[PDB]
């Protein structure tokens, strides 16, 4: 080992350099291996360099441990993480550090595919929400900003996105699986562990690592978890896979990127930000991409998390990233009080990839829903706060809003059935207050299989292997139209008639609670 | 032999698709197939009809899908996953060598209902499914029909007269 | 003759300083140094001179891995970009260097980037108009010759149509090429621009292209973004100067060349004036604009996307783009939504050389008069919802015909679709696109129906569908009158 | 992490210790970010938040007063401190006038273990 110089000075995280006699060249952001100790090291890396000689350095470990005088060593080498198969079971460090609980390196920043190397976005993510699988559809490729403010549901569809692709990875191939990569920077590190727990719990851990940098670890640290999280990505782009990458958040990265560019004396800007923090998410965010065929056809896709502030969208950071984005998710407190949970805005929420991520079975059920949704809001919004409306649009319509209404995600098979039978009227003489009952009766249950009418071949809603059908032949086609038909209008005459009309006689204390509880767990299943 | 093929952007493209499917047959366990349509996009030298209908070969004739077992298995997502990539992704069409396949297989799980929608879609696009699988479907059919597995015991049961949140199983 | 060489003595992010042992280059000199030590080839051009021997240089690409000290090569000139037929059908980075893949480009000669804008001798005080054959424009908004132009439009407007049609117009009527410059453009756009430009063939690569591609995108730094627009310019002054012919420049958002040049004096130190656009903001965009002129030889007109942050058009970047503005070509959701395509809303748009001192008369005289009709029409649907057609008099309820059939009757078909959609495309001249708008205001022709109107172009073309309408009611009405008299 | 106890830790508050630093910031040398804040506060709250949390061994259920100048939770100061907690109180002034106390705004805060699972169902 050959060293470059001694440390100089240090600004918390940031530390200086002053050069040996042997003035000798370190490139521009390599890494910088600081001699703490005789067997401890505290790796860094370079941020600028000076006419004088002189380095400012970013730390990422063992900040404490750091003391002017030091021997400061050179790698000559770019920062670079463990990659391959062998990471989707663990939480991590992004300096790839296994972070415990109760060979292949990659570049950290590498630069995107060129637009040759790219296809048109083809294929659905499907986050389990009918909401985002029906009017802003996620694909492949496709990343989409989730703005909001605090507790909205923002990691919710982050995190129940992967939930989804758990029961599909296992049956499908081992090349279209989409995999995944939460990136925590600058959250509590008991969320992580929460993550943790949870994403092992439904078995989502065998498809999904985690980047994490809390709160405590160093703004460089949390400055390159994104990088690193999308470096794992780049390999299973590389080899065909289908890889997701969450973060939560950006908006805290943008604080380190500050931290580091101000105690470094770099020139600010706006909210006291540099000029190439827009460059900062570019970096980042171009590297999401729908692969070539003649490069395994894999993809990377992005759900970067943005937290507003009094549902500000002027904000530099927001501006920056729906300048960026391919579409965006825009969530309202307003509206995740009043029970509408996920709380969407679907005016402000866009995806600029409408139809060619959706699926043969999918175009023709949310191009009703737009053109049923688009209506309900000049009904809705005109309408009083008294007024009583029959009508076709407003009933379709408030129906579906509380079929919107999940916790949790839902097979694709679930997420049609249900609307179907919205744009097409049969939930029509049901209540507002009995949709979700409705629908888990239609799912999991089976009345017409279970009160006789089993006038219907094939279509029933136990299998669970007849949606590879729909999303082939489609709905619309030949076969299963009228089978569907027959199903929903057997279901919603036994309903209409067994349940619904037992309902409304509990004119009792006790059990109108009885049902109120049954109805908001019906929720929450469905 | 082979008509030409171009990509997106009109570069020329490769045909020879034989090594590769070779490379699928002796597939032991029908993922290192799907790993190898990779290679083939990778090598500018995408999959065929043919090559598509050799994997679907492997996801029947294998025994599972990777050496050690895995969870919530299930051969007829594999086989269907790949038509929808064949279709809608690619554009190239199956044919009766394909739904063959995709017949058998529910021919052997049992599963007799979703072998009629295979029969329903056969018969929509164009094409004589193999009597001798119509066959078998309706003997499970009419098996299970004697024995009550027409449909499972756990929808038969009657159902919670009491909305009570436990009753209901939630 | 031998060549100049300097060294490294410091890297800041993009920003380098460069000294020298002679007399330092020129500004907005380029520097190149071998891709031997970075890994790839890297151009920086120096913007600020620090001293007798230094020069700092904005970097184009990523100076990762750059080490201190290293050689660096001056080009003895600014960036060289290629020029020429060749050009057409291909994609070029901010330094020439094509990156569709598609082999190497065999151009004669390459010009630098940063050419002086033309002497007021060089100009052409006398407004023209460009015939773009889209009725709708060439009726209210007439795209001046070596003027600039606003397009206001996000997603689902026939955006892409509309510059497609364009060029494929000017490549036939005016007989002149088109050049297009994404300036921090979304990477998946250049592919989702670029195979469109397959499928309409405005790019045939077995053949004759017509526009030239020019794609800064969001991964490349600021320095690069900001010299984008200067690339596909230079594109255009060939030929507008040595084939002599007219020229259109497609702008993909100014808000990010505006954006991107506010971070490179960020990153030089220089104060920002105002919310945080750089002090050089109109100097930076009007060295730009000054370029885009016509000339005694030719001419370069530009379609300018402009995003408006938070719809304030106080904000500098659009009040300063909105000075070198001539007209605004607004596009519209819910006229897209009516059927309409080009989805153009007439009345919230504008043009400067709406004037009979620059137009003909009757042009001028013809397009007000549709002004006033559709505005009183406006009026009248905001009665009609409210009180009802029948509220109307005899003279107003004739002017709510003819207003529904001029709106029908600016719906065009496009060339670019005609594979897609299936149906022609009308390039319609301007003369009697005038006598068509009079003949429908002058009341001359007010038997022919609403809908013949629709998606359509000429008034020659419509008596057709008219004729083609009436013979299949006629075969109808002659079908069920023998399918029940038979029975 | 000694005695295995549980612990309370009361703090008025969180609010002061910022500013503390930010008062210092300018005179060690380090350019001020937005507001009027130090660079590093997001940092330096970070390394002082993470301390408070329970283990294996032990439970701190720490308390934590903040001050929102003007009223203005767009405050970086407050807004860094929603992520480093679990019940996120909220008081405004508009109960308070109206003779409210505790003048606790329900809509605007929110907390963790309010679920359906960890709580009673009737509760949630
Ligand atoms: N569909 C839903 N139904 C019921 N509750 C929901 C739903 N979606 C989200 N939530 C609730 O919202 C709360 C916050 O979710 P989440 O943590 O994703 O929000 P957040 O905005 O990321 O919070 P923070 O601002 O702290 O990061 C959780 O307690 C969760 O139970
Ligand atoms: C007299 O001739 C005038 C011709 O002017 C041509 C240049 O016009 C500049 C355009 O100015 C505007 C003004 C307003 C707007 C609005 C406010 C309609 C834009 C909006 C709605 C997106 C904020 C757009 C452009
Ligand atoms: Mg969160």
């Amino acid at each position: 080992k050959q060293k470059i110089g001694f440390v100089h000075g240090i600004d918390g995280t940031i530390a200086t350099i002053a050069p040996a006699a042997s003035k000798v060249t370190v490139p521009y952001n390599t890494v910088l291996e600081i001699a703490v100790s005789a067997t401890n090291i505290a790796n860094a890396l370079v941020f600028n360099l000076e006419k004088d000689g002189s380095i400012g350095v970013i730390l990422l470990d063992n900040i404490s441990e750091v003391r002017s005088g030091q021997d400061v060593y050179a790698t000559g080498s770019l920062l670079k993480i463990p990659v391959g198969f062998h990471m989707l079971g663990k939480i991590i460090n992004p300096l790839g550090k296994e972070i415990p609980t109760g060979t292949k390196l990659g570049l950290v920043e590498e630069m995107a595919p060129n637009i040759v190397s790219r296809q048109p976005v083809n294929y659905n993510l499907l986050t389990g929400y009918k909401v985002i699988d029906t009017l802003i559809p996620v694909g492949r490729g496709q990343r989409e900003l989730i703005l909001g403010d605090r507790q909205t549901g923002k990691t919710s569809i982050a995190l129940s996105t992967i939930l989804n692709q758990t029961k599909v990875n296992n049956e499908i191939l081992s090349k279209n699986n989409v995999l995944s990569v939460y990136v925590s920077i600058g959250q509590r590190c008991s969320n992580v562990a929460r993550i943790h727990r949870l994403l092992t719990e439904y078995d989502a851990m065998k498809y999904c690592t985690i980047v994490a940098a809390t709160a405590a670890d160093p703004a460089g640290l949390q400055y390159l978890a994104p990088y690193a999280g999308t470096t794992l990505g780049e390999e299973f782009r590389n080899s065909g896979r289908h890889i997701l990458l969450v973060y939560d958040d950006l908006s805290k990265q943008a604080v380190s990127y500050r931290q580091i560019s101000l105690l470094l004396r770099r020139p600010p800007g706006r909210e006291a930000y540099p000029g190439d923090v827009f460059y900062l998410h570019s970096r980042l965010l171009e590297r999401s991409a729908m692969m070539s065929p003649q490069k395994g056809s894999g993809s990377l896709t992005s759900l970067p998390i943005v937290e507003t502030l009094s549902n500000d969208v002027t904000a530099y950071i927001v501006t920056n990233v729906i300048s960026i984005t391919d579409g965006q998710i825009y969530l309202d407190a307003k509206l995740f009080t009043g029970g509408q949970r996920p709380a969407v805005n679907i005016g402000l929420s866009v995806s600029r990839v409408g139809s060619s991520a959706q699926n043969k079975a999918m175009k023709k059920v949310g191009g009703a829903l737009k053109m049923l949704m688009g209506e309900y809001r000049k009904m809705a919004g005109e309408q009083t706060s008294g007024s009583q409306n029959v009508s076709p649009v407003m009933i379709r319509g408030a129906r579906c809003l509380q079929l919107f209404n999940q916790k949790g995600p839902s097979y694709f098979m679930d997420a049609i059935v249900a609307l179907y039978a919205v744009t097409n009227g049969y939930m029509d003489d049901v209540k507002l207050q009995y949709s979700k009952f409705y629908e888990f009766l239609l799912l999991n249950k089976d009345l017409p299989v279970l009160y006789g009418q089993v006038n219907n071949k094939y279509f029933y809603m136990y299998n669970k292997n007849l949606n590879y059908f729909i999303r082939y032949f489609g709905l619309n086609h030949e076969i299963l139209e009228p089978e569907l038909k027959k199903y929903i209008e057997i279901h919603t005459n036994l309903f209409l008639d067994n349940y619904q009309s037992r309902m409304n006689e509990l004119k009792s204390d006790e059990d109108l609670v009885q049902l109120k509880n049954l109805l908001y767990a019906c929720k929450r299943t469905v | 032999a082979g008509g030409k093929r171009y990509d997106l952007f009109g570069y020329e493209v490769s045909v020879a698709t034989g090594p590769f499917i070779e490379e699928i047959k002796k597939a032991q366990f029908y993922d290192d197939a799907g790993e190898v349509i990779v290679k083939m996009n990778l090598a500018n030298t995408p999959p065929d009809l043919q090559t598509y209908n050799a994997v679907l070969e492997r996801i029947l004739n294998c025994k599972s899908k990777r050496s050690q077992p895995v969870k919530g298995e299930n051969k007829f997502a594999a086989m269907m996953d790949i038509l929808e990539e064949m279709d809608a992704r690619s554009g190239i069409k199956p044919n009766a060598e394909s739904w063959g396949y995709v017949l058998k297989e529910l021919v052997q799980a049992g599963d007799f209902r979703l072998g009629w929608v295979c029969i329903a879609g056969m018969k929509s696009l164009g094409i004589t499914p193999d009597q001798a699988l119509v066959d078998a479907n309706e003997a499970n059919a009419a098996k299970a029909k004697a024995a009550g597995t027409d449909f499972p015991a756990y929808l038969k049961k009657a159902a919670p007269e009491s909305f009570d949140t436990k009753a209901w199983g939630i | 003759d031998v060549k100049q060489v300097g060294y490294v003595q410091q890297i800041i992010g993009a920003v380098v300083d460069v000294t020298f042992t002679d007399s330092v280059p020129p500004v907005l000199t380029a520097l190149t140094v071998d891709a031997k030590e970075t890994g790839t080839l890297l151009t920086m051009e120096i913007v600020q001179h620090l001293d007798t021997k230094t020069a700092r240089c904005i970097c184009m690409s990523s100076t990762d891995m750059l080490r201190l000290r290293t050689p660096v090569v001056n080009t003895g000139s600014q960036i060289t970009v290629p020029v020429g037929e060749a050009t057409l059908g291909r994609i070029f980075n901010v330094m020439g260097d094509a990156i569709d893949q598609r082999g190497p480009v065999k151009n004669k000669v390459r010009w630098p980037i940063h050419r002086k804008a033309p002497t007021l001798a060089e100009q052409s005080g006398k407004d023209e108009v460009l015939v773009t054959g889209i009725k709708v424009i060439d009726l209210i908004l007439p795209y001046c010759k070596g003027g600039k132009i606003g397009l206001f439009g996000g997603a689902g407007v026939g955006k892409t149509v509309i510059i497609m049609e364009l060029i494929n117009n000017v490549a036939k009527g005016h007989g002149g090429y088109s050049v297009f410059a994404g300036v921090g453009e979304r990477t998946r756009e250049g592919t989702d621009l670029y195979l469109e430009m397959m499928g309409s063939k405005v790019i045939d690569l077995q053949g004759d292209s017509k526009c030239v591609l020019v794609y800064g995108q969001m991964n490349e730094p600021p320095g690069a973004r900001a010299r984008v627009a200067q690339t596909a310019l230079t594109m255009a002054e060939y030929f507008r100067d040595e084939a002599g012919q007219d020229v259109l420049l497609f702008v993909d958002n100014v808000f990010r060349f505006t954006q991107a040049n506010s971070e490179v004096s960020a990153l030089l130190g220089r104060i920002p004036a105002a919310v945080g656009y750089q002090p050089t903001l109109a100097e930076d965009l009007g060295m730009l604009q000054e370029r885009i002129t016509s000339t005694v030889k030719g001419s370069i007109t530009s379609v300018q996307a402009v995003y408006v942050p938070a719809d304030d058009i106080t904000d500098p970047a659009p009040a300063t783009t909105f000075s070198h503005l001539d007209a605004t070509t607004v596009l519209s959701r819910s006229v897209a939504e009516a059927g309409i395509y080009p989805a153009v809303e007439p009345l919230e748009c504008a043009s400067r050389i709406m004037d009979p001192d620059a137009i003909d008369v009757n042009h001028y005289n013809v397009a007000m008069d549709i002004v006033e009709m559709l505005t009183k029409y406006k009026e009248l649907q905001d009665i009609i919802a409210v009180l009802g057609i029948d509220e109307l008099s005899e003279e107003d309820k004739l002017i709510v015909d003819r207003a529904r059939k001029v709106a029908k009757f600016m719906s065009q078909p496009f060339a670019v679709a005609e594979v897609f959609t299936g149906m022609k495309g009308y390039y319609v001249q301007l003369e009697d696109c005038v006598s068509d708008f009079g003949s429908l205001l002058m009341g001359q022709c007010d038997n022919i129906p609403e809908m013949a109107f629709y998606m359509v172009g000429g008034l020659d073309s419509v008596k057709e569908k008219a004729a083609k309408m009436a013979a299949e009611a006629a075969a109808m009405r002659e079908r069920a009158r023998k399918a029940a008299e038979a029975k």
